[PDB]
């Protein structure tokens, strides 16, 4: 039997990323770059997309690992920009079925730094469609817009 | 077993009282010297103690402590009235700069009454009293009554401290900020507070 | 002594034990005890199988 | 034949000496009324990589 | 030695407070719920650490009490740290009737399952129907609309008693329910064959009951 695999990860309107798509590897994928480049942010987006349970999600620093802190802020809100945001995964099923899972993220206006999540799923999408293009509208001269 | 410092904390004579208060929803500010110091000292363990109830112990950035229930709260929940929030937002506005020179931290019921009346829309006012009411004396009287009532509620919350005499004059604590607006880089507090009030 | 009796009189459990006389109540209680012991014996025998 | 008289007469004549029991009635946890959720909409745009 | 649980707290008390059952129970108890023999988990827990709990709650100026029938409950003192409240007279009428129903061997064959209609029928059989109707409405004179209103008030109060733990509805049918021994507190004014006035005085002195 052929085991399923994760094909790619897509980020839209995150802190520092407007619309970026990482193509995963069959065995190992590495992220490199100086401090503050955005590696841990990519990890967080993936996990978020995986388990949208807002109760659970808590992104501590790598230092202070293992300390149950109850911090005032879970650390997700700041990784998002104003407006609408997305995080999606493309998966090839053992059945050789292409399925697109993801979440719609959006900041909540108000003093409390809260976040809203709406999961979604897509089945049967043609192999020629890329999520980056599916989630954006081409407005103006190569100045695309994101769509709700 | 149980962590030693947690056992120490809840063995303290101040705990029962503070527990009682907290469960009620009271906010602990810098004014309550002993309670605030106690929370500062034993926060790391009290947070864990109250997490067992599916209730969150939060320290606001301004400095005051309070409890926030989850959906799964073990403590029976209760919710504020629209009028309540109205009033609260009002008090947040009154925590102004000219306040210092205007009243030296001590207000009166009439200040809030008149501010409420002046700043709010008629329609929502009506909604607060009864939709069939129309600009009548009796209506105003009832509104006054409700104001007093809600004010008392708030005092229970610890938002507002009445000066110790029968007359209705009070001072506003920092914890009123919980009503306040979101602050963005360079934004003027007066404007944003009014924007939400509108 | 009277006080003692008064004290005790309230502490009766249910109707079949409503002998207003404490001392009289004692035996009834004990009867219950024996009853309960037999029921427990039968139940633990059932549990084994 | 002990409680029939004892309890029936109490119900029959309650209003001559109405009495009420006491219970613990701890306060409910006051919470903010949830306002209608207001998200941030900004129609963001940008150059595509 | 220092940094040792015994310095601040008895081991058994800390062991109790660390149990997974405690928060539930605490929450409930504070809310006024009575604990009987049927909810094993809770009851057993209570039994195991009785004295520690009593000592604990004492800090609050409240007595953790054990009735002879085997049910636990909270009784606040005058100086209580936790508020205290009183039941309504309609609640008492339904309470004393539920008590007589529990005792009745004539209905023991039901295996504890009773219907709201049977309760209502027993109540009207004993109390003064037309005079009791006064609490529903000052003009009540036996009209069916008023009789249905009385039945609905009963349904409501019964629902409140359920929350106090005095009665349990069936898992799938709400028109039927089962009694528990906690109802015997409504008989506190007559369990001893003595002068009613003196009994009442004793009860108010103990903080069990208030007049109206
Ligand atoms: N919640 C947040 N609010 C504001 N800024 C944040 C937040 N989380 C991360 N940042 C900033 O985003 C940038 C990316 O941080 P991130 O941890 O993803 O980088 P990195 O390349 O993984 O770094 P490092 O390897 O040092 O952990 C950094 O400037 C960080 O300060
Ligand atoms: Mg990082």
């Amino acid at each position: 039997i052929e085991r399923g695999k994760f094909r790619s990860l897509t980020l839209v309107n995150w802190n520092g990323f407007f619309a970026r798509t990482f193509d995963l590897d069959e065995l190992v994928t590495t992220l490199s770059g100086g401090n503050g480049a955005g590696k841990s942010t990519t990890m967080a987006a993936f996990v978020t997309a995986l388990i949208p349970d807002l109760t659970l999600l808590h992104f501590r620093n790598t230092t202070e690992a293992g300390a149950t802190s109850g911090s005032r802020d879970k650390g997700l809100h700041g990784k998002l920009r104003a407006g609408v945001c997305y995080s999606t995964l493309d998966v090839i099923n053992s059945r050789h079925q292409r399925v697109v899972v993801g979440v719609r993220l959006q900041q909540v206006a108000g003093r409390d730094r809260k976040v809203d999540i709406k999961p979604f799923m897509i089945q049967g999408l043609p192999t020629a469609i890329q999520p980056t293009q599916l989630l954006t509208e081409n407005v103006g001269e190569r100045q695309a817009r994101v769509l709700p | 077993f149980m962590p030693v410092k947690l056992a120490q904390a809840l063995a303290n004579s101040l705990f029962p009282e503070l527990d009682s208060q907290l469960r009620a929803g009271r906010h602990i500010g810098i004014d309550d010297l002993d309670n605030h110091a106690f929370l500062m000292d034993f926060q790391e363990q009290l947070e864990e103690f109250y997490a067992r109830y599916n209730v969150e112990l939060i320290r606001a950035p301004e400095g005051f402590f309070y409890l926030r229930p989850r959906s799964t709260t073990l403590i029976p929940r209760s919710v504020l009235s629209e009028l309540d929030m109205m009033v609260g937002k009002i008090l947040c506005y009154l925590y102004l700069s000219p306040e210092r020179l205007a009243n030296q931290g001590i207000f009166t019921s009439q200040e809030l009454y008149e501010e409420l009346i002046s700043l709010a829309d008629e329609g929502k006012l009506m909604k607060f009293v009864n939709q069939r009411s129309s600009g009548s004396d009796l209506d105003k009287q009832k509104l006054q009554e409700k104001v007093r009532t809600t004010l008392n509620r708030l005092r229970r919350l610890g938002m507002v401290y009445f000066l110790p005499n029968n007359n209705n004059k009070f001072t506003i604590t920092e914890a009123v900020f919980r009503f306040g607006a979101d602050v963005r880089s360079g934004d003027d507090p007066r404007e944003i507070q009014l924007r939400m009030i509108r | 002594f009277i006080a003692v009796y008064q004290h005790l009189r309230e502490r009766i459990r249910q109707d079949i034990i409503r002998t207003d006389d404490p001392v009289d109540a004692i035996e009834q209680m004990e009867i219950e005890l024996a009853r309960l012991t037999e029921e427990l014996t039968a139940r633990e025998q059932k549990l084994a199988i | 034949r002990i409680f029939s008289q004892r309890l029936r007469q109490s119900v029959q004549h309650y209003f001559d000496n109405p009495w009420t029991l006491t219970v613990a009635n701890a306060e409910r946890l006051l919470d903010m009324r949830d306002e209608e959720l207001a998200l941030r909409n900004e129609e963001v745009t940008g150059e595509l990589p």
